[PDB]
């Protein structure tokens, strides 16, 4: 559940610094991999970078090199992201997760104000209630790893944390209902909802793990045929 | 305690140790926690059982928690089979 707890919101002036937390309880971040990922307001999800906790192994988006420095506190379980000489630019909501295959996990995330290739198709969808609606995903590369296709599913919906839905290709997680389904192999995948229903109204995006960075598809909001 | 009849997933990469051995880190996806992680170690056509386990009786202690699972797949191709059934998570392993 709500196992990755952030800090307060940031109103900063250009070129301050700061310093996000993610408090994880229930388990152990050196058993995992900490992500955080920036999202500007009615934009994208941007993967920034991921540290393992068990020896600072950080690996960033070409992006945020520069930009963003992860650390972790395996004592106090918490993971940090640090960003330096902020500038309007940088003004989004900061979510830190817990995950390799998916992220299952996310924080409520962070709101930092500074007051001055995954191919994802379409941008925008509508269908009638009942009906299947289906969500393409184009990797430049095989995104596999030990056989397996490292491409994953979220949902978004209108001001929340990103929801896992699909993680391996097509693995249901828990809690999401069978009318989600994935499928594909090599490099294309698609997620089917099926029979849509009014609720499912949200941002789709996918994303793919296999290898560093671990980059989203542009998105994809669904909505309901008038 | 039984046998878990869930899914797993891999929280990080494989990491193969100094000591010829490989780390598996396991989270459970299913229902009946605690219970018991079915892992074992297939040949390159998935049929007999290769290798071993070095941990104890690994347990998933419930669907957030994470089992570290150390093995000794054997050289060359492997597959690393955790759960049961085809919901079953399948590693391909090689051994230089």
């Amino acid at each position: 559940v709500k196992l990755l707890e952030q800090s307060g919101a940031e109103l900063v002036k250009p070129g301050a610094s700061v310093r996000l937390s993610c408090t994880a309880s229930g388990f152990n971040i050196k058993d995992t991999y900490m992500s955080w990922v920036k999202q500007r307001p009615e934009q994208g999800l941007e993967w920034i970078g991921r540290i393992d906790p068990a020896n600072g192994d950080t690996k960033y988006d070409p992006k945020f090199q520069g930009k963003a420095t992860i650390t972790a506190d395996t004592s106090s379980n918490t993971a940090y992201l640090h960003l330096s000489s902020l500038t309007s630019g940088d003004t989004a909501v900061y979510y830190c997760s817990r995950g390799w295959e998916g992220f299952a996990y996310w924080g409520q995330g962070t709101l930092v104000t500074v007051s001055a290739v995954m191919t994802q198709t379409p941008a925008s969808l509508a269908v009638s209630l009942g009906q299947r609606a289906t969500i393409s995903c184009r990797a430049s590369e095989n995104v596999d790893r030990y056989g397996n296709s490292f491409m994953h599913w979220y949902q978004q919906k209108a001001g929340q944390p990103p929801k896992l839905l699909i993680y391996r290709a097509s693995n249901l997680e828990s809690g999401i209902p069978a009318r989600f389904s994935g499928s594909g192999s090599r490099t294309d995948f698609t997620l089917t909802i099926n029979p849509v229903e009014a609720d499912d109204v949200a941002t789709y995006f996918c994303q793919r793990s296999n290898e560093v960075p671990w980059t989203f598809g542009g998105g994809t909001k669904l909505e309901i045929k008038r | 305690y039984t046998m878990c009849s869930g899914k797993f997933s891999i929280d990080k990469e494989m990491a193969e140790t100094q000591h010829g051995t490989t780390v598996v880190k396991v989270k459970y996806e299913g229902a009946g926690a605690p219970c018991k992680v079915p892992i074992e170690i297939r040949d390159v056509n998935k049929e007999k059982v290769v290798g071993r386990i070095i941990s104890s009786t690994p347990f998933a202690e419930n669907t957030n928690s994470v089992t570290n699972i150390e093995l000794e797949p054997p050289f060359g191709d492997s597959y690393i089979v955790i759960g049961v059934g085809d919901s079953a998570l399948t590693l391909h392993w090689f051994r230089k």
